RNA sequence: CGUGGAGGUCAGUGACGAAGCCUAGACCGUAAGGUCGGGUCGAACGGCCUCUAGUGCAGAUCUUGGUGGUAGUAGCA
RNA sequence: AUAUUGGCGAGAGACCGAUAGCGAACAAGUACAGUGAUGGAAAGAUGAAAAGAACUUUGAAAAGAGAGUGAAAAAGUACGUGAAAUUGUUGAAAGGGAAGGGCAUUUGAUCAGACAUGGUGUUUUGUGCCCUCUGCUCCUUGUGGGUAGGGGAAUCUCGCAU
């Protein structure tokens, strides 16, 4: 439901494209405050990013053992974008007047803009993730 | 002549011919009786030639004779046919007397279908349908689609009904 | 202006005072100056025809049987003069519901199929009035010398009624017709005791399917006699009529009994209703009454409803001549009338009042009732200060 | 049809001609026609158009607004017309382009010059 | 030219967007300072929306719809020869619509004839759902004796909640028009007056614009302030169309897009 | 009608040799013309071509499931012309004929006993 | 069988949506192809009888334009 | 009288329709390259009207989010239609060192699938182009056409509704 989601696009960045393919689906479906904590983490080098297509030559770590992968990378420049993003759209879901606390990133996605440069467009989505159920006899 | 009014418009144009994807021709001048261009059957290269039409519902019997051939606006010369089928058929066979037992019989043909499509009124009486065609012009399903979408966000339903619920349960205890 | 309009959904007369280019729907234009409610009676009882008589005088006739007369008194409340509303007299019991709930075996669609009054208009300065019934009940009703009204005679037609139109051009007469009940001219007698059936329609030819021609006259007025050699047993009574089938039909009945010329307005046999006669020049053509006063049919115009919300010009050959307030009427119309002969007086399910100019086909007064409007009737068009 | 061999038909001469007259050939490609009223009062059918005078409009949006016209846009082969307005959402009034086929004379701005176009196409003042 | 103009179109565009932000920077800090200033940006500065800028009796009730004295038997009815969606539509309405007897349309029965089958076995509504194509459309409620009679297009449906038997609460939002207040004079009607608190089940229909919505759902409380929902139900869109104050004779309003030329209005 | 048992002879469609392989070869077939070809050949276990035997019987071609000879009506003149085939003939609206002028086209082939193919074309209820 | 233009014709179709484009959609024709439904779309187009031609593509280390894998690789002294 | 790819000015076309047509429909012999003689591109279309998105919000900036104008932003000065390659997301399916193809079926998902509703033979009535009384008019041959006024069904299925 529109009524339930706020989304955040972001356009013509000047990023790999490939590094953000990766971040975006790093953090695809998460409890947002988990989702921006992480990003933290991946900024700190506590956890790496778990690089699945575009990896080659990316060297094994252990951190890579919490996904399901060996290898992993920690890459900024990326990350810098994506909680940028996901801090926007934090933002247009308190003006929209929701509960930030059920929070999670439905659908992020990335693809490539015009072009030497390889820049690359991103729109996550931000939606409430709905429980709360009762009955009678 | 003739034979050359009908190789002529039979190839090199008659210009009402209607090419149905089955190959077949298909006469639309709106006097002949079996809807195909041919030979003996198309009202412009046979001479003699017979036909029924309606016009109101009252259905006459069109014949052209070829004395007339001269004088093109009294070209057909009608007759009102009863209205029961079982003198018309034999009002039909007065009037054929020692024709083309192509007309003799296509006619009492024609007349029939065009009597049998007096079941109009059965469509007409046993009407009272609570349906009618409607047009679907694409602005409209534009309007009436992308105006929803705006109108669902601007609802917010939800914060509506959070409102008349505590709004509601505060004056109802 | 001044307007006296029938409401239906609180069941009374509401006064309209206002001037001219007055809108209830824009809030920067001109608001009315009193719009009041008079003799609340109740959704079970609302007034079908009016009459208006004189200057302190109306008559009114409700759904519950009823025929009320009432006197009318202005005072004041800038410098506005208001009226209320007192009933001296009501002349009760005068509808016969069992007569149509007998007769309509599906006749077309009304499951409650309500009996009213089709007409209240006087019959000849007199004092004598008569109501007409769909139940095909006949009532001539008498004013008193002491202000109160009495029943002369109660009087039955071949029911159902749609309407009844009396004959006021002297050169006592009336016509009535209703659904499958043709056209039929009626002489009464000077006591009111008797009527007689002098002339009867008949029925057009066959369309073209041989089905017949649904008759179902909504609405007629009258034309001036047929000038010429009047023929001896035939009577003298040009007269044109609508019906629900979009026929507008011309009958003379000095030339025979079928009229001469039926004629489909619209396609598809749209549903059609109320015959009034206007001039193109905003001027009387008309009878107190309605009644074209006229020796021939080519002279005369028409304005008609639908049951849409059209509201269509016609001639007397059927060719159109333009929609009245195509734009802002929504709602389906009840009731028009041609004021003076240079005004309108609209208002339908909508729930305004409109009063339009026939001249320049313009809107002149646009005022929010509230209910549905069945009836509307000028007083006076003097401008306040 | 064409009988002369002066004038030419074809579309492409004609169209980049319309697009580039000069601003006084423009003024007489502004010409609206007169109201029933005056066109009687007158005996012409059109006049070009000028600044004061008085139209009302007939076709478009804008039909039976009637105004006085504000100026005379001929580069653009508009007439702005005062009073027939458009609000934009910063409350600022901006002036619709109506075009002088679709107008018509309410009311003339008489001058000197302007009495002796009348007289010129056989007027009576 | 075009490539001057998307050389120019985009410096300017990146010129304007500076100027914007800068001018909100400072404004920002001295907001850190006054916080009175402020308020008076939000007095004088509106947003200017659609709802902001719209465009400008109890005997009635009983003689016209249903009332709380009666139980209001309801006959439902398809279209002739309507298929599994038709039925697949009628189970809903089967369990929001109270003593709703359905039944199958069997042809001729023209419709005064119907009519009088449901004053004879005593009805209070017809409500008649209609296929084009293989999706439901149509949408008639006639009221039975007399008839104030409407007729609407559904847009939206769709298909976890599971519903309990328990009766559910009414809310409409939206109606200061007359004619609005006769169609939330309608459903009024139409659905149950019975509702049992307890079960906590509510029937919405927020009218916006003139699409009426109409949601099921699950209501459930906190001591602090705030109320949760799981949606339920079917997912729906209404639009009013006709109005026809006789059984099917007469109109009274009837949508034309002649209204969408408006774009305010509404009713 | 007592129409013959339709036999279709070849249902699958003709395709092109490699036009599943390279998005450039379309389906749109076209015979194989070099002499090293194997399709040209006709080599085991590779793609039918279309030869005359596939050809259909005359007695049934053209004919539709229904039975009907398709056949493309524009307008009401040019669907009266059968008036006489209703048995043989099936009245195909075409495609580009409005929906305010369809609805005129069913009103004519219901009553004539034209079986429409392609109704319910633009229109609703 | 198909494409651009010409003459002729269908009182042809057409903002109640021409052409084009898609389409896990239908029909026809051995096939060249033709027709229809649904979606997008926005201003012109089609059959028939004949004319005419800068007329039909898988390739030419084709010509131009656009985009991949190579690769986040070699590489940034 | 004849010549005439220049110049000055017209009128034309079974010509081309933006990778065509002059190199060039547009800041074109321009930008640019070369020491120089010279070489030399690419690039058309928002909309009817800028009504080009006010105002609130997120960010030092790049862009977004609400909101609105417009018939349409499924028309945003990256602007008519918007193909294909190719790319991301989602859903389904398959995958033990090859995939796509042909013949045939299975399973899964999915799409169609009558505003079909009579036909015939009887029987009540009621109407009309039916019977019958009186006509009026267009024309070419009897085997004519169009259309009024009355009356009447107790004869008549002649047609059509019940």
């Amino acid at each position: 439901n529109p009524a339930k989601s706020a989304s955040a696009r972001g356009s013509y960045l000047r990023v790999s494209f490939k590094n953000t393919r990766e971040t975006a689906q790093a953090i695809n479906g998460w409890e947002l405050t988990k989702a921006q904590k992480y990003l933290e983490q991946v900024l700190d080098h506590q956890r790496a990013i778990p690089f699945r297509r575009f990896n080659s030559s990316i060297g094994r770590t252990a951190q890579g053992k919490e996904f399901g992968v060996t290898k992993a990378r920690w890459p900024a420049k990326s990350v810098k974008f994506v909680q940028g993003l996901l801090q926007n759209a934090a933002a247009n879901a308190e003006a929209k007047g929701l509960d930030a606390t059920k929070l999670y990133v439905s659908h992020i996605q990335v693809n490539q803009a015009p072009k030497e440069s390889s820049p690359s467009h991103i729109e996550l989505v931000v939606t409430e993730k709905e429980e709360a159920v009762a009955k009678a006899a | 002549s003739d034979e050359i009014v009908w190789q002529v418009i039979n190839q090199s144009f008659c210009s009402h011919r209607i090419k149905a994807p089955n190959g077949q021709n298909f006469c639309r001048n709106e006097y002949n009786v079996t809807g195909l261009c041919t030979r003996q059957s198309c009202p412009l290269a046979n001479s003699k030639y017979a036909t029924v039409k309606c016009d109101n519902g009252k259905l006459y019997l069109y014949m052209k004779t070829p004395e007339r051939a001269h004088t093109p606006a009294k070209l057909w010369e009608r007759i009102k046919l009863s209205k029961n089928y079982t003198k018309a058929l034999q009002q039909i066979d007065e009037h054929l007397l020692h024709w083309s037992k192509f007309f003799r019989h296509k006619c009492k043909q024609r007349f029939t279908k065009l009597t049998q499509v007096m079941i109009t009124e059965r469509r007409l009486a046993l009407r009272e349908e609570e349906r009618h065609y409607v047009g679907v012009a694409p602005k409209v399903k534009r309007r009436e689609q992308n105006r929803e979408r705006k109108a669902l966000v601007a609802a917010k339903i939800e914060k509506a009904i959070e409102k008349e619920l505590m709004d509601r349960l505060k004056s109802g205890a | 202006m001044r307007l006296l309009v029938s409401c239906v959904d609180s069941g009374s007369i509401k006064e309209v005072l206002c001037n001219i280019g007055t809108d209830t729907s824009v809030q920067s234009a001109l608001q009315p100056f009193h719009v009041a409610p008079h003799l609340a009676e109740g959704l079970k009882a609302y007034v079908d025809r009016m009459w208006v008589i004189s200057e302190d005088e109306a008559i009114l006739a409700r759904n519950s049987g009823v025929v009320e007369l009432v006197k009318i008194s202005k005072h004041l409340k800038p410098k506005f003069d208001i009226s209320e509303f007192e009933i001296t007299s009501s002349v009760s019991d005068l509808f016969d519901d069992a007569k149509l709930e007998s007769l309509s075996s599906k006749s077309v669609k009304r499951t409650k199929l309500v009996d009213g009054f089709v007409t209240l208009c006087p019959i000849k300065s007199n004092n004598t009035f008569v109501a007409a019934t769909k139940s095909g009940l006949l009532h001539i009703i008498k004013k008193g010398e002491d202000k109160k009204l009495i029943k002369l005679a109660s009087l039955g037609l071949k029911a159902p009624v749609e309407f009844l139109q009396l004959y006021d051009l002297e050169d006592y007469i009336f016509a009535y017709g209703g659904e499958e009940n043709l056209i039929k001219l009626v002489e009464i007698d000077s006591s009111f005791q008797s009527l007689k059936q002098i002339w009867e329609a008949k029925n057009v030819k066959n369309d073209r399917l041989d089905m017949r021609v649904p008759v179902w006259p909504m609405a007629l007025r009258f034309l001036e006699p047929s000038p010429g050699k009047t023929e001896k047993g035939k009577l003298n009574y040009q007269f044109a009529a609508i019906t629900r089938w979009s026929h507008l039909t011309k009958y003379s009945t000095q030339h025979g009994r079928k009229p001469f010329a039926q004629i489909d307005l619209l396609p598809n046999r749209e549903p059609l209703s109320q015959m009034e006669v206007f001039d193109a020049k905003g001027e009387n053509v008309v009878s107190s009454l309605g009644n074209f006063q006229s020796e021939t049919f080519n002279e005369l115009n028409v304005i008609t409803t639908d049951y849409k919300k059209n509201v269509f010009k016609f001639d007397g050959n059927g060719r159109m001549l333009g929609k009245v307030g195509r734009d802002d009427i929504t709602g389906s119309s009840t009731y028009i009338h041609v004021h003076d002969g240079k005004y309108l007086l609209q208002g339908g399910l909508d729930r305004y009042v409109r009063i339009f100019d026939i001249k320049t086909n313009k809107m002149l007064v646009k005022v929010y009732v509230g209910s549905r409007i069945n009836f509307i009737v000028m007083l006076d068009d003097v401008e306040i200060e | 049809a064409k009988q002369s061999l002066d004038v030419s038909s074809d579309r492409r001469k004609a169209r980049k001609a319309y697009f580039t007259a000069p601003s006084s050939q423009r003024r007489v490609l502004l010409s609206a026609p007169l109201s029933k009223e005056l066109r009687a009062q007158y005996g012409i059918k059109a006049l070009p158009i000028r600044r004061d005078d008085e139209v009302l409009v007939v076709r478009g949006s804008k039909k039976g607004q009637e105004g006085k016209i504000s100026s005379v846009y001929r580069l653009k082969f508009a007439v702005q017309v005062d009073k027939v307005t458009k609000e934009k959402v910063n409350g600022a009034s901006v002036p619709i382009n109506l075009h002088p086929s679709k107008l018509v004379i309410t009311k003339l701005h008489l001058d000197k010059d302007r009495k002796a176009l009348i007289q010129r196409k056989g007027g009576k003042l | 030219n075009k490539l001057k103009r998307q050389e120019i179109f985009a410096d300017i565009k990146h010129e304007k967007n500076k100027e914007r932000h800068t001018m909100r920077r400072k404004r920002a800090k001295e907001e850190r300072e006054n916080p009175e200033l402020r308020e008076q940006r939000l007095k004088e500065n509106v947003t200017q929306t659609i709802e902001n800028t719209r465009v400008y009796e109890d005997d009635l009730m009983r003689y016209f719809n249903s009332n709380s004295n009666e139980p209001p038997k309801i006959f439902l009815t398809t279209n002739v020869n309507a298929k599994k969606s038709a039925y697949e539509f009628a189970n809903i309405l089967i369990e929001i619509l109270p003593n709703v007897t359905f039944v199958k349309r069997k042809f001729g029965y023209k419709l005064k004839e119907i009519s009088d089958i449901c004053i004879k076995r005593n009805f209070t509504d017809i409500v008649i759902i209609n296929e084009d194509k293989k999706k439901v459309t149509g949408l008639t409620f006639i009221h039975l004796p007399e008839g104030p009679t409407f007729y609407f297009k559904l847009s939206s449906f769709v298909e976890h909640g599971r519903p309990t038997s328990h009766i559910p609460e009414l809310i409409l939002n939206n109606f200061q028009t007359r004619l609005g207040q006769t169609v939330g004079r309608l459903f009024q009607s139409i659905l149950p007056q019975n509702p049992d608190i307890e079960g906590r089940q509510v029937i919405t229909l927020h009218n916006q614009r003139d699409y009426i919505f109409f949601r099921r759902h699950r209501y459930v409380f906190k001591d602090n302030e705030r109320v949760g929902l799981q949606e339920l139900g079917p997912q729906f869109t209404l639009k009013l169309k006709r109005l026809q104050r006789g059984i099917k004779e007469e109109t009274e309003w009837e949508h034309k897009p002649e209204m969408d030329k408006e774009k305010k209005k509404f009713y | 009608l007592p129409h013959p048992k339709i036999v279709k002879k070849h249902t699958k469609k003709f395709k092109r040799h490699h036009s599943d392989r390279y998005h450039r070869v379309a389906e749109n077939w076209r015979k194989q013309k070099g002499i090293d070809s194997v399709v040209r050949r006709r080599f085991r276990g590779n793609i039918s071509q279309p030869k005359i035997g596939y050809g259909s019987n005359k007695k049934t071609k053209f004919l539709s499931p229904s039975g009907h000879k398709t056949f493309l009506v524009a307008n009401v003149k040019d669907l009266e012309t059968l008036t006489m085939h209703t048995k043989t003939y099936a009245a195909e609206i075409a495609h580009n004929i409005s929906a305010k002028n369809r609805v005129v086209i069913l009103a004519r082939a219901k009553a004539l006993g034209i079986k429409v193919t392609n109704p319910k074309g633009r229109l609703a209820l």
